[PDB]
């Protein structure tokens, strides 16, 4: 198990760590989060009590370095930093653990929710969507725009998701206009899977990362990307059988984890009704269709 | 965006534009089979592609052989239309290519947009006008060339005859839309109006009769009365 210590908590804030969120009071004694499961990426995120504008946070993997949080009173946010002095870090963490100044991430002999939400997400691919090569961790917030969003303004603060556009020359072979528009299989399998992502694991990784940024930060461009990647699969008549089965599991856990009160803004009626009821794969998402119907029968 | 009554003079400015109507592309007769089921038989159709400023009509005849062995023909027909319009644009010299294409039915937007990806600067627009171009097949010379076709064929017409020698495009388009609306509402009576007087003929190189300015006023008034009449007969007014 690993740890993300905090220098302090000078301002009142709601802190998220993966799917858990909790509160710390202004100048309430607090030195961070222990017992973080090794082997997964993680996200630690923040919403200030005094200005709920801007949710922001950091994707990280404790295997890649020793990371801590420190409030910056000039830039007014909690910043992640890497400590290169390994013995200094262990000793700080030991003092905080002895004094019981760190909240415990849940252990639980049963849960797989975080694994299921991050199964294909790797830090290395995150760092290529979020370009800041001097840090081993990646910052995302509510307001960051995507490359495709910018085509339609600061490039260094952008989410470089793979651009998907169904009415584009990349998507449509000359001479196969109707074929390729009505059946996106060549765009999915040749252009995206073989060409760009190389395999379905990397595709699912970006899909999962896009969902998590939409959910945790209310990042609108990430929500667009998540829906586009779902639509591209459901709108293909020819999809490898293992991809369809895995997609059903992925979306099931994403729909299970979504706050019921955020569904109005986080779910696109058109895409979901088309995917569950009209598309080629309308009969291939049994688990997802069942949870959607029992939890959000209104949208449909 | 969409074309409507508020931006109607835009049709007659100096930016080349074409209307595309796909109504008559896929045409069928529905009949009974020996077993008492219902079947369709296709007949030749046409794409109606019209420059409203000049009157130039690019009538692409759609021969029934296009549909042989194909499924979902009403969907195919939209993509075939878009394929043929794109082929027409590519065949035109650059300075003759349109800057906008206005489709009369919104279901043509995506097929045409996809076929015209190579032309990012040509705007594809819907319209909220209810234009009566489906009645093009009530014009005898257009109907005749479509039905006689034995192969795909493009035939070029000026749908305004020589009217632009005496009237503006705005007025010519209004006359055309009135004639076509009348032919659409009561074809028999409209044709009776147009041919009542045997001393008014259709020139070999024209589509409509050679009416003098005063006879056109008479004709146009008779067409308006017809449309209002049928609107009465229809709604009991
Ligand atoms: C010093 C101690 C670890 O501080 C905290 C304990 C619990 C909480 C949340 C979970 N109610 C926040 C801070």
């Amino acid at each position: 198990m690993n740890t993300v210590p905090f220098t302090s908590a000078p301002i009142e804030v709601t802190i998220g760590i993966d799917q858990y969120s909790f509160n710390v009071k202004e100048n309430q004694p607090f030195h961070g989060i222990k017992d973080i499961p090794i082997g997964h990426v993680h996200v630690i995120h923040f919403q200030h009590a005094d200005n709920s504008s801007m949710r922001y946070g950091y994707w990280f993997d404790c295997r890649m370095g020793n990371f801590y949080i420190q409030y910056d009173p000039k830039d007014g946010l909690y910043k992640m930093m890497e400590e290169r002095d390994g013995a200094k870090f262990e000793n700080i963490v030991h003092n905080f653990k002895e004094r019981q100044m760190m909240v415990s991430y849940p252990k639980i002999d049963e849960d797989d929710t975080w694994y299921n939400l991050t199964e294909f997400v790797q830090m290395d691919k995150i760092r290529k969507i979020v370009r800041k090569d001097e840090n081993q961790f990646s910052y995302v917030d509510s307001s960051m725009t995507t490359v495709q969003e910018n085509e339609l303004s600061d490039p260094a603060h952008s989410l470089n998701y793979t651009v998907i556009n169904f009415k584009s020359r990349e998507a449509i072979r000359p001479g196969h206009e109707m074929e390729d528009f009505l059946d996106k299989s060549y765009y999915l399998n040749t252009v995206m899977l073989q060409g760009i992502f190389k395999n379905s694991s990397n595709y699912f990784g970006e899909l999962q990362f896009a969902f998590l940024n939409a959910m945790f930060f209310g990042n609108y461009g990430s929500s667009l990307q998540w829906h586009a990647m779902i639509e591209l699969i459901c709108s293909s008549a020819t999809v490898p059988k293992h991809m369809l089965d895995k997609l059903d599991e992925i979306l099931y856990y994403q729909i299970k984890t979504l706050p019921e009160q955020y569904s109005d803004i986080l779910l696109n009626e058109r895409v979901w009704n088309i995917c569950l009821y009209s598309s080629f794969q309308k009969n291939s998402l049994h688990n997802t269709e069942k949870i959607m119907e029992n939890k959000y029968p209104e949208l449909l | 965006g969409a074309m409507n009554s508020s931006n109607y003079a835009e049709l007659f400015n100096n930016d080349i534009k074409l209307f595309v109507d796909d109504t008559n592309v896929y045409r069928v007769t529905v009949h009974k089979t020996f077993e008492g089921n219902v079947a369709t038989k296709a007949i030749n159709g046409c794409i109606f592609t019209l420059n409203p400023k000049t009157g130039h009509l690019f009538l692409k005849i759609i021969h029934t052989s296009v549909w042989a062995g194909q499924k979902r023909l009403s969907q195919l027909a939209k993509w075939k239309t878009a394929e043929e319009v794109s082929a027409l644009v590519r065949s035109l010299p650059k300075e003759e290519q349109p800057k906008q294409i206005i489709v009369t039915r919104k279901a043509m937007l995506d097929p045409l947009e996809v076929h015209m990806l190579d032309f990012p600067n040509i705007a594809i627009r819907p319209t909220e006008l209810r234009l009566p171009f489906s009645a093009a097949m009530s014009i005898d010379k257009l109907s005749d060339v479509v039905m006689k076709a034995t192969e795909p064929q493009m035939v070029l017409f000026n749908i305004y005859d020589d009217w632009l020698d005496r009237i503006s495009s705005y007025t010519a388009f209004s006359r055309l839309t009135l004639l076509l609306r009348a032919l659409k509402t009561n074809e028999e009576s409209a044709k009776m109006i147009l041919l009542s007087d045997p001393t008014i003929t259709i020139k070999s190189y024209h589509l409509w009769p050679s009416f003098t300015d005063e006879q056109w006023i008479t004709i146009e008034s008779q067409m308006r009365d017809l449309i209002l009449t049928e609107y009465g007969r229809k709604y009991n007014v």
